[PDB]
């Protein structure tokens, strides 16, 4: 290799490095240049001819990364070179070839050909390692500009689907999924049918993970309100069992699918976190020793240990008086309109705490 | 006499000699000042004998000292010296080369113990008189051990377990700290740890060194549990409290709680007519409950109200709600942005004048203000030679 | 005219000074009062303006011991070459326990003030006094 | 993944860059200096810096690296944390002088950290644009310049960005040092007032037609948490304990004025 600050002659400088590469690359260096000082011809060469089997030609790749984009197509030639990275399946040095040209530098972003390409690459090319770094700046740039071109949001949905599949961490997969599902019903693939198939997998994730607690997150914003539950998805069949306090519900409502895999253990875990909450928070702070125990239909020192499970959830949390005030504040489970009306209360409640008290504070100082 | 310089032979010889002699000597006839003098001498030698890299024996002496220490001093500084010897076993290993797993096991064991043992010191003498004259000496001990400050706690363990320490550790014990440090949960902890306790407390192949460090570390685990449950519960009957905690006797343990309570590590009304305990939501909020200058456990404080809590909460907790969601804020700030652009826009005009003006200030300020402070200092000559002319 | 008595005006401490003070905030001199730097400035409209400081470090192991002035001389040339000149018109010890002007600080000040009567002595008091009031305590002799 | 990917400055860095620009150092439009700090393997901790006598002339650059030895020797005693890292300068982005202050820094010979502080009015111009060359193969001409994307942050210390926030709201308007706590008080209830504005808008969204997803279980969960903090739960035992705490605090604040009075009285008889 020789430096980029050697005179350009963009084609010939990028091609003098092909001469240091393979002999196949060299005869298509000479042949590439002697025909014409050339575009696509010269520009596809490193990108398709072998970078033999050792990827220290990151250096001449870097020289290709800035000099293909502007003299010809960026959008087609960025997608070339990236086939190669996924072919060799050594990813750390290809990650430098993706890093150098990530986005917002060396020409123009182009508004998601490059952001699709270079992120489609770095999920596959690298492990989780490289894949992590792009997710903030990607989801930032998604908010700074969403693709008005439909199909590229279907692509950025595909990349979030590659993301949740390349992830084998459940909660990051749940996160990447319920960002993808969030952006799903919001815009693009809605287009009903494309979202209906996804709705099944959402019911898998929401049931299978009881830290996507029952239905709390789905009541917060859009997903249930687009993806039907009284369809044969059976999404609201969770919202059934979520308030109605028994193993009986889910087991009688079966998809024999999800019964097997599945949801078996989490049926009792449902009963726990709903009866503890809808016990506590609709009292609305203090239920007794025996009330909780006969709600949950279980022992005494077991409900002590389950108070600790609820304290490790932080659905309930304070110092707990022993034979009364079993559970108190730190609310986290759904109470849909009870939470709305209490919000509707709150501006009127706050009206003194903001005027009356400040009329004493600001006066005093 | 001896032309000192690079003759480590006789040097090292005499050194090790006196060392072993002094060490055992003191740690034999129940002497201690002698041992102290010996250590001081060795330190002095190292100071005046630090010109050479470092030969063997080093590890030997280190281990010896750490051991001899163990008890006298707290297992804190002792455990620190133990970890030091452990680190020495690494260097000596790369140079010593010791192919033995049992060795590593024993090492890790010694490390642990010397670590979990005491979570706080009872400075009665200090709390009485003011006040040392009793801290710089600790600093000196630290220096001796090779440290510059005072060791810390199971912190220490984090320290010497940043290395591959979760691994070599022999699994008699691997799954005992996976309770103490890792696993929750107050109402199961004393239960959970009973078995790895019974495991290690068989002493003869696991270094009997360890199993005298164990009873204090058992009480330290109890001490860890006792601090938590003041935030988990607000009261508890003593009869319930007995069943929560597997232990030898209640009559023993209550006094060890009342001890800890008297030494202000927690606040409890364990003694009480009914024989029931009250932790209390705040009552009077103080650092007596909190353990006043150091936790020994996972951070799980419940909410309490202290001066400037509700003040500074109402400042910032309400602020955040108007920052994170808002349709009213970002427009205002985009027009604050516009007043910020305007000020840099006013500025770049002023900068172009300050490029002329402050240039003329800067260069002249080297001359003029120097010439002014010249006359300030040169006046002392004018004070002197003028007053000489008077008389 | 808010200007001071008989050789000097007030002080103004530019924000980029106080940034450089809170870099050697309260360490390198915690339990020991260490003069953490000299205040270098210039005479401005009705005030001095401390526009830059450079810190003065010392042998802070756990006691403070004065060192060679090879530091200060080379560092005040280091200021002079890219910026202004050695124009030390005060100094700042942060340092130890909410603002307190010790007898030693009065004596070190007396040597400083009589030598250059364009001076204040700063005591930069952060969160230690519960922050709290009079974070920048000026005081000339 | 490869090395550096982000930088974490501090407002002391921009203080020391805006220092040497405005003092002047013949800063018509260009002032350079050597940044100091340390790195942690993918992040840079730039922690303080100071300029070197520079002269960027259009085909002649002067980096007296000997001074950045002196300043480094000095700044090492100042705080042990700092390392010679690269070079910083003002705008504009990549020039022939990037190639030249490369070479002068390649005599130190770690990887360089090129900072470019553009000073333009526009908000579409990033404040400081961190760069580090790739290829950078170097047996070629002088040094290839194809810079990697890096972005900037602030981070070294809390009370010094409390120090920058103190200058932010002085930039707003002074904000002198006397009434700090009282300024934190009267912007206290202001937050609750602008909260009263926003909670109205979130209620009013539902009141007009429909809305309030926006506070259904987003702000509804924020506010339950808010009232679980400030104030606490609502018996009257709380209220009396709160009163007893004020009666104690007031008795202590009283005793502080009792001690001021006796600080006086002993100071007075000696003066008599």
């Amino acid at each position: 290799f020789i430096d980029i600050s050697e005179e350009d002659q963009a084609a010939e400088l990028r091609a003098y490095l092909k001469s240091k590469g393979a002999e196949i690359s060299e005869e298509n260096s000479e042949g590439g240049l002697h025909v014409d000082l050339a575009q696509i011809i010269e520009a596809c060469d490193v990108c398709l001819k072998e970078d033999d089997k050792d990827v220290e030609s990151v250096m001449n790749s870097v020289v290709s990364l800035l000099l293909i984009l502007e003299p010809d197509k960026q959008e087609a030639l960025i997608e070339s070179l990236c086939e190669k990275l996924v072919k060799f399946r050594e990813g750390e040095r290809p990650s430098l070839r993706l890093q150098l040209l990530s986005n917002l530098f060396h020409g123009m972003d182009k508004n998601t050909p490059v952001r699709y390409t270079v992120y489609c690459s770095l999920i596959k090319v690298a492990a989780s390692c490289g894949a992590i770094q792009y997710i903030p700046t990607e989801l930032d740039q998604v908010r700074k500009w969403i693709s008005d071109w439909n199909l590229t949001t279907e692509k950025k949905h595909t990349l979030l689907r590659l993301l949740y599949e390349a992830l084998v961490d459940c909660k990051k997969s749940d996160a990447a999924s319920k960002v993808m599902v969030e952006l799903l019903g919001s815009y693009t693939e809605d287009n009903a049918s494309q979202a209906r198939v996804d709705a099944h997998r959402c019911i898998v994730r929401a049931l299978k993970d009881p830290n996507a607690f029952l239905f709390d997150h789905l009541l917060t914003l859009k997903p249930v309100k687009f993806l039907e539950g009284e369809l044969i998805h059976d999404l609201l069949t969770i919202f059934v069992s979520a308030k109605l306090a028994s193993y009986v519900k889910f087991y009688q409502n079966n998809k024999d699918f999800i019964d097997s895999l599945g949801l078996l253990h989490e049926q009792n875990m449902a009963k726990m976190r709903l009866l503890t909450f809808m016990g506590m928070a609709v009292e609305n702070k203090e239920i007794s020793f025996d009330t909780m125990q006969q709600e949950l239909q279980i022992g005494a020192d077991d409900v002590e240990a389950f108070v600790i499970d609820a304290v490790r959830t932080k659905m309930v949390y304070c110092k707990i008086d022993q034979t009364q005030r079993k559970v108190v504040v730190s609310h986290s489970t759904h109470r849909t309109f009870g939470k709305q009306q209490w919000q509707q209360l709150y501006d009127t409640l706050n009206a003194w705490k903001q005027n009356l008290n400040k009329v004493k504070n600001s006066l005093l100082s | 006499s001896t032309a000192i310089n690079l003759n480590n032979p006789e040097s090292q010889s005499m050194h090790l000699e006196t060392r072993l002699v002094q060490l055992d000597s003191a740690i034999s006839m129940e002497l201690w000042q002698e041992a102290f003098k010996a250590v001081e001498d060795i330190h002095g030698l190292f100071s005046l004998s630090k010109k050479p890299p470092k030969p063997q024996l080093m590890a030997n002496y280190y281990n010896k000292v750490s051991t001899v220490f163990w008890k006298s001093g707290n297992a804190l500084f002792h455990a620190s010296t133990l970890h030091r010897l452990y680190h020495l076993s690494r260097e000596m290993r790369k140079n010593l080369t010791q192919d033995e797993m049992q060795r590593m096991s024993t090492r890790v064991l010694l490390a642990t113990l010397s670590i979990p043992i005491t979570p706080e010191r009872t400075d009665i003498a200090r709390l009485l008189d003011m006040d040392g004259i009793i801290v710089e000496k600790q600093r000196r001990l630290a220096t001796l051990l090779g440290l510059q400050a005072p060791p810390t706690r199971i912190g220490l363990i984090n320290d010497m377990v940043r290395f591959n320490v979760l691994q070599y550790v022999v699994p008699e014990v691997k799954d005992l700290y996976n309770w103490l440090e890792v696993e929750f949960n107050p109402l199961k902890l004393c239960e959970r740890v009973t078995k790895v306790l019974n495991w290690v407390r068989e002493q003869p192949e696991k270094e009997p060194e360890l199993q005298q460090y164990v009873p204090q570390l058992q009480s330290n685990t109890i001490l860890r549990l006792l601090q938590q449950v003041a935030q988990i519960y607000q009261s508890i009957e003593f009869s319930r409290l007995t069943s929560l905690v597997p232990f030898v006797d209640a009559f023993q343990l209550e006094r060890a709680i009342v001890d800890a309570a008297r030494h202000c590590d927690l606040q409890v009304r364990i003694d009480h007519t009914s024989r029931t305990l009250s932790f209390g939501s705040d009552l009077n909020y103080a650092t007596r409950e909190d353990a006043p200058i150091g936790p020994h456990l996972q951070s799980m404080p419940s909410e309490q109200i202290r001066n400037q809590l509700t003040a500074m909460s109402s400042v910032l907790a309400k602020a955040l709600e108007v920052i994170k969601p808002a349709h009213i804020l970002q427009e205002k700030e985009e027009q604050h942005q516009l007043a910020v652009t305007a000020y840099l826009k006013n500025s770049r005009k002023e900068h172009q004048r300050i490029l002329a003006r402050r240039q003329t200030i800067e260069e002249r300020k080297e001359r003029l203000e120097s010439l002014n402070i010249q006359r300030e200092k040169e006046e002392l000559e004018q004070r002197e030679a003028e007053l000489q002319k008077v008389r | 005219g808010g200007s001071g008595d008989s050789a000097v005006k007030q002080v103004q401490i530019d924000g980029l000074v106080v940034l450089k003070i809170i870099k050697h905030y309260q360490e390198e001199g915690q339990g020991t009062e260490v003069v953490q730097g000299v205040l270098l400035g210039l005479v401005v409209e009705d005030r001095l303006e401390i526009t830059n400081c450079f810190p003065f470090p010392q042998h802070t192991e756990d006691d403070a011991d004065f060192d060679e002035v090879q530091y200060q001389m080379e560092m005040m040339r280091s200021l002079r070459h890219v910026n202004i000149d050695h124009l030390h018109v005060g100094w700042y010890q942060s340092t130890y326990y909410g603002s307190f002007v010790t007898r030693a600080l009065l004596d070190s000040q007396f040597s400083y003030q009589h030598a250059i009567e364009e001076s204040v002595v700063l005591i930069y008091d952060p969160i230690k006094t519960a922050q709290g009031s009079l974070s920048l305590k000026a005081y000339r002799l | 993944f490869p090395g550096g990917r982000v930088v974490r400055l501090h407002p002391v860095i921009l203080a020391s860059i805006v220092d040497s620009y405005e003092r002047r150092n013949e800063g018509a439009a260009r002032v350079i200096g050597t940044l100091l700090g340390t790195v942690d393997k993918h992040s840079v901790e730039v922690t303080n810096c100071f300029s070197v006598p520079h002269n960027e002339s259009e085909d002649e650059v002067a980096v007296d690296m000997e001074f950045a030895k002196n300043m480094y020797e000095l700044h090492k005693k100042v705080s042990p944390n700092e390392l010679i890292l690269g070079w910083y300068a003002t705008g504009h982005d990549i020039t022939e002088h990037s190639v030249l202050i490369h070479e002068y820094y390649s005599r130190e010979a770690p990887n360089p950290i090129h900072l470019t502080v553009d000073t333009s009015l526009q908000n579409g111009r990033m404040s400081i644009k961190a760069y580090v060359s790739t290829s950078m193969g170097v047996p070629g001409r002088t040094m290839g310049v194809m810079f990697t994307p890096l972005t900037v942050k602030y981070a070294y210390y809390d009370t010094e960005r409390i120090g920058v926030d103190l200058i932010m709201k002085t930039c707003f308007s002074p904000n002198r040092v006397i009434g700090l706590s009282s300024d934190l008080q009267q912007v206290g209830g202001a937050s609750a007032r602008i909260q009263d504005a926003l909670s109205t808008v979130l209620q009013y969204a539902e009141d007009v037609l429909s809305g309030k997803v926006s506070a259904d279980n987003t702000v509804g969960r924020f506010l339950m948490s808010l009232v679980n903090q400030v104030p606490k739960i609502v018996p009257d035992d709380f209220e009396t304990m709160l009163n007893s705490n004020i009666n104690d605090l007031l008795m202590v604040t009283y005793l502080a004025n009792l001690t001021q009075s006796q600080i006086a009285l002993n100071e007075k008889l000696v003066n008599l």
